């Protein structure tokens, strides 16, 4: 991993000068020599994994040698886990208000009903007479639900399939978006991207999200190698952070989903700020990759 | 005997099933603490029998026999129930079973 | 000088011939004397920026921002920049494109990065091609204008390595519904440029439609989008005008108190967020008495909101000049003005409550509220209303506290229930106090019992 | 209503009067945990109740009820019997009461 | 008490020279000074008490400073209660198998049907096919037992009066002679007496029997000052060591206790051994002391 | 020389007349040349052995042994006495008299103690008095005689106090019961003596009754007993003869093995613990083969028994003299003999056990015992008989395990009720090892399940 990477080659007079160096950032001289050496060690083009033992150090380590944009790399994306992502599509295949089934699948599974509800509990959680929940707190809650829950319960009810909108809007309502995603304000999408850039994991993730949910022209559903899962599970990993996105409506069949944010204030920067929401709303893969693993495929 | 030993037992039901007052279509897996008790009736049950029946105590709400009762319950449950919001429930679902 | 966009591409194949023509870079004026100097970065750079090779393969003609492979990108050439690519399968590589010597960031309006797409395999059959991507860029195209900016060619649609590679197949363009735009596209031409300067008054975006033909014939038309900037030479301002009538109540303290909103909008700074957020100016002086100790001016999000979160001070009439520009003693300004018109009941009124003897209490026994028109004078915040005595032998103590709810009540415990016969007139006093003063001095309440 | 919370008992009763097969006629403080029980039905209990009154639960030995039962014991009474020995009896007198 | 009267002269460089000079026994003239100035500490003529903390360091102080026989001092009796002891007569007499009733008071109270059963069901545990008891642990099992149970329970039950043998027995029966009195042998009590007389505790508590419960002729009773109680007292605390006395049968009313110990092969002290013995079953005090209180006195 | 008693005792008043004679105290002698010395010690003791004062009162005639008070002893000296009595009332104080000069441990027969009682009055009218008082001793007299000691006197009946301060009172004394014994007293006279020297073919004690006549006549008499002591001078021995057979059996173990007991008993040593305790003899040589390595004699019990505790050695006969003596090497010795002649089945019989498929076991399935004439050859002490086997593919494993116990017993897990039948025949091997030695080679057991 990232942390042991690191650790290889730590001990090195060459790596722990020039990891030190790029702390700092002439100094800019050194600086880039200090990329190109530690271009060759371990920790450089690392990977790490969703849910890692220490996932936060994975990339602060990383990062901390990143010589200093719009699309971020994805160190953070399990690259190997993408046959997996296929893997689990092939399970879904396999294995009325589809996504209540979904939810009943959990509740008889001693693990995702103790931790789903584990969660619940939280994310519904009264503060004050005007203050419906602490949403950090949920998006802390909601964070852990999305890695240790087994992907064929997190999955099965995250992209669960619809037939009208009262399952529709249980599937709108896996997260509790009246605490985890709707607030009294909706941010600027690029101010709010800006935000999440600073945090690792969110960005990280972030970077995992448009790794495998970009609106791609080459391959037919818009997914890397048509992977639908691939993106399934980075845009899955979004969910509790800032930049937490969640479904529009309750449409019973018209997917539609993006962050808590909109466009206001972009002025010069209006096609950037909708370069990015558009993944989200305007994406085949989304559309493609929810609707097909929820239909089983 | 046929009866089964005293232990957890479940049985999935749906939580406006329950009779709870929560109008809700999810299932749970309603564990309970049921059977019989392999353990033999305490001394003291023997004597609470005896002096019972022959009508040596005072006449009370009493138990002659181990109570095949749960000793624990599980954390939670949460659901979504019928007006799109949450709601948790503390010991509804056995996770241990004794006989007291 | 600005470049058309940000971000360039075009299809790169493996061994093609040198010199091939790949594309256009476009660079458009702020003054028509204002003549691009175009040159290339050093290195090609492949996924998330990576160094991958220093530029021996494409240059640039520095007068009309023509890219071409210098050399002949074989697929040696290939290999070493895919090894080079930090793991990633080298699809798409880019180079620097500046409008003059530096180096530095690639920051446009200053620079665009050439996106050149890369297909393991040679060019294909002319045959085989489409109108689609005989005509058209690869991806959809996006361009950026600025307002107050001389015309000028802007994009070439004919792609090169098309002419270059496919000059047996013709192709010609042209924009539908562009009527009454400066966007000018002569029938059966290769070229699009604007005719007059843009400005605000005129459009915020634009979305033509962008056509042509091949040869037989085929016809295809895509979107043509163009990005608006706003100009920056002043800020447009304001529709609303100045109101600088308010009032303050003496002892109505609130935990955000407000004087006044005039909600604005500017041409200039309002359109994007940055523009205000970069640089903008608020009320300057006096500052001492009011806008250092209590109240702020909230002109970022155009509201123009006078609002306070501290205590209260005595009644000090004042009208200060709100600031609204961006850049404050170096530009023209736009103010305006707020004025503070600062002017508690403290009604002493003993409400004589009746009570019973054996009173049928569920827990307590309630005597009645001490609810006034203070509860709007002081908004909520509570004087504190306390009622005690001391002369009665009857009800000794009680519940009766100064409860800190807007209306307030007041009550004593079901404990007394056979001790209220003892005597029946019982005599209380009501006091409160807030606000280092003496809201209500005293008033004597006559309350029975039988 | 008039029944009693439930709680520990007394009375003095032989050991040979305890039906065990000891034949002493030393007493003993024979407390036991009786009467009715404060805590309301759990969730868990209201679920059973309405699963078992409509026969949802299989039929077995089940509880709709907390059962007023003893928690801890004396640890031990000795005497000398008939017969010129000692014995000692372990849970014989309620140390502890509460409701399961 | 003897361990402080010893502290507040043994940091006296007088009595920390001459302390020392008696544990050595020319010496005997250093030794016979050290007698006489030792005499005049606080330690010389202190007394000891039961259930003292540090009951055995009380004794082996104040022996300590003997210069180096039926009757021995009485350093552990607390002398100070002797007239306590008087008035515990008029508490007595205040408070059919008599003995039973006795039982029957112990099993009603929590306290003493603890440390009952907790010595009981010591003294009746079998260790071995030959082997009835470990008799050490319940003679420490009866020695608690004697000293923590309220006096109205253990001489109330110890030293009940009874009507036929079936109460006789059940009075014998009180402390399990099968166990704590009865053996495969019973050997030389003299010989006893010179086992005990090394035994700080034992060997005081057995002066103790000698000091109150010695067949005396000056009094009516044979007992110090006519006090049944005085005897009482040292007798009960002779329960546990070697000497345990013991009711020898089970008469109805005919009461005679002794320890399990014979006078054979004593040769020229035989006399002396019955003279010990004699205290036991042709004491007066002890015949109309232990019929006077179960009787009520 | 030694003393009639070792304690000696007379009531004392306050304030008596100065050389008021006490009492005699006597000692008698083990050679008819021996004289007493008497002496007294320096001071008055009490409670528990209390110095209470120097002897300044207390006085002995060297010769008779005549006690008197050689001045008066007031009441002011009873409570200078009393206060140095450490807290306890001063009721006893005695003195030490000894035999000769020495200054010692007043240790008879060397010394005697004489405890004068006291009361806090002055004494009593002589017409109160009872013969009781009048003639014998406050408490019971006891004398202390030896064994081939010369007779002589031992006692004088008459109280001094009495003639002293009661010369009007008559009173004269004399034995009943003593004819054909050593005691005499002549009708109506005062002293007892012996007329000859005692001996264990005498008694082991006397009993006998003092009477006396005191003016109006009264008669008293009293029990007159007397400590007998054991001669010393060597060691009757024994009723008892030697007997040498015994016999041991090669590998029978014990934890306690006894060869033979020759119970004793003598009339120097036995009739006292001390008398053997304090200085005893058993045998010394042979040492190094039997007696050092395993076998002690156990002659302090009177029993002679020879056992030991430790292991056995080859079969090596040997008859060792014991010692029964009291002092070896410097005394007359009586010793006895005895042998030791040292002398295992080890039975290798295959017992056929019946067995069958699908056995009823409640938890086991047993097989039979492995118990033998061995059990009595090794006294209990279990070989290890093992069953063991390797070619039969039934019942592979099970508890037949080499029991500790006397008998032993073999059994298998009711694990293999199906697997029985899979043949019929099944063979299996004993053996068993103890005592560094194999004992049961091996035997081949035929065990059938069908």
């Amino acid at each position: 991993d990232c942390v042991r990477a690191n650790e290889l080659c730590a001990a090195e007079s060459n790596c722990s000068s020039r990891y030190r160096t790029l702390r700092q950032c002439l100094a800019n001289k050194e600086c880039q020599a200090a990329l190109e050496v530690l271009q060759e060690s371990p920790l450089y083009d690392c990977r790490c994994k969703r849910g890692m033992k220490k996932e936060l150090q994975c990339l602060q380590i990383y990062w901390s040698i990143h010589l200093g944009e719009f699309y971020e790399a994805s160190p953070y994306e399990p690259v190997t886990s993408r046959l997996s992502d296929i893997f689990r599509l092939a399970s879904i295949f396999s294995g009325s208000n589809h996504c209540l089934d979904a939810a009943k699948a959990c509740n008889l599974n001693d693990n995702c009903k103790k931790l789903r509800s584990s969660y619940i509990s939280i994310c519904n959680r009264e503060i004050s007479p005007t203050e419906r929940c602490n949403r950090r707190k949920c998006h802390k809650a909601l964070r852990q639900f999305f890695d240790r829950v087994p992907s064929e319960y997190t999955y099965r009810m995250l992209f669960c399939s619809c037939q009208d909108q009262a399952c529709a809007e249980r599937r709108r309502q896996t997260i509790l978006p009246s605490c985890s995603y709707e607030d009294k304000e909706k941010p600027n999408c690029l101010d709010l991207r800006g935000v999440c850039r600073t945090d690792h994991l969110c960005r990280s993730r972030l970077a995992d999200f448009h790794a495998n949910c970009r609106a791609s022209y080459q391959t037919v559903t818009s997914c890397p190698a048509d992977n639908y899962q691939a993106c399934l599970g980075s845009y899955a990993g979004m969910i509790g952070f800032d930049m937490t996105p969640n479904y529009v409506d309750s449409s019973p069949t018209g997917i539609v989903v993006s962050p808590w944010c909109s466009c206001r204030g972009s002025g010069n920067m209006e096609e950037e700020c909708e370069k990015f929401l558009r993944d989200f709303t305007e994406n085949p893969c989304l559309r493609n990759a929810i609707q097909a693993f929820g239909n089983g495929t | 005997l046929g009866a089964r030993p005293c232990g957890l037992r479940e049985l999935e039901v749906r939580v406006s099933e329950l009779g709870l007052g929560y109008a809700s279509d999810e299932t749970v897996l309603f564990r309970y603490c049921a059977g019989a008790c392999e353990a033999a009736a305490r001394v003291y049950d023997l004597g609470l029998r005896r002096l019972r029946q022959r009508r040596r105590l005072r006449r009370e709400r009493v138990r002659a026999q181990p109570c095949c009762r749960p000793t624990a319950y599980e954390d939670e449950v949460s659901f979504l129930d019928a007006h799109s919001r949450y709601h948790t429930v503390h010991e509804l679902s056995a996770r241990e079973c004794a006989c007291v | 000088l600005y470049f058309s966009r940000d971000a360039y591409w075009e299809k790169l194949y493996v061994d093609q011939a040198a010199g091939t023509p790949l594309l256009y870079v476009h660079a458009l004026r702020d003054a028509p004397e204002e003549v691009p100097s175009f040159r290339l970065g050093q290195h090609l750079y492949g996924t998330y920026r990576t160094r991958l090779h220093e530029n021996n393969w494409i240059c640039i003609q520095e007068d009309t921002g023509l890219l071409y492979l210098n050399r002949s990108l074989d697929h040696s050439s290939w290999e070493k920049l895919s090894v080079r690519n930090r793991g990633f399968p080298l699809l798409t590589v880019y180079l620097k494109v500046f409008l003059s010597p530096t180096e530095g960031e690639c920051q446009w309006p200053g620079c665009a990065r050439v996106y050149f797409s890369f297909f393991n395999t040679s060019f294909p059959a002319c045959s085989s091609l489409k109108p689609r991507e005989l005509c058209f860029p690869e991806t959809r195209p996006s361009f950026r204008i600025r307002e107050n900016r001389p015309p000028g060619t802007f994009h070439q649609f004919r792609l090169l390595p098309v002419q270059f590679l496919c000059p047996n197949i013709s192709v010609a363009y042209r924009l539908l519904e562009g009527e009454g735009l400066p966007f000018r596209c002569a029938p059966d031409s290769l070229e699009v440029s604007t005719r007059w300067a843009l400005d605000r008054e005129q459009r915020e975006k634009y979305e033509l439609v962008a056509v042509c033909t091949v040869h037989r014939e085929e016809v295809v038309m895509v979107p043509f989008p163009v990005t608006v900037y706003d100009e920056d030479d002043s800020a447009p301002t304001f529709p609303a005008g100045v109101d600088t009538a308010s009032a303050v109540v003496e002892f109505k303290r609130k935990e955000d108190t407000v004087v006044a909103t005039l909600r604005v909008f500017d041409a200039d700074v309002v359109p994007a967020s940055g523009e205000l957020v970069r640089r903008y100016t608020s009320t300057l002086l006096p500052g001492d008495t009011w806008a250092q100790q209590t109240f702020r001016v909230e002109h970022w999000p155009n509201e123009t909101s006078v609002q306070a979160n501290g205590s209260f001070v005595r009644a000090t009439v004042h009208d200060y000049r709100l600031v609204l520009n961006r850049n404050l003693s170096i530009s023209e300004n736009r103010t305006m003005q707020l004025a503070v018109l600062v002017n508690p009941v403290s009604l002493h009124l003993p409400s004589t409550y009746s009570l019973s003897v054996s009173r049928r209490a569920r827990r307590f026994a309630q005597i009645g509220k001490v609810c006034v028109e203070n509860c709007q004078a002081f908004s909520g915040i509570n004087v504190q209303y306390k009622l005690h005595s001391s002369g009665a032998n009857c009800s000794t103590l009680g519940v009766v506290t100064s409860a800190e709810d807007t209306s307030g009540i007041l009550f004593v415990n079901d404990t007394k229930a056979l001790r209220r016969p003892k005597c029946a007139e019982l005599h209380y006093m009501v006091v409160a106090t807030d606000q280092q003063t003496s809201r209500q001095a005293q008033a004597q309440l006559l309350v029975t019992v039988e």
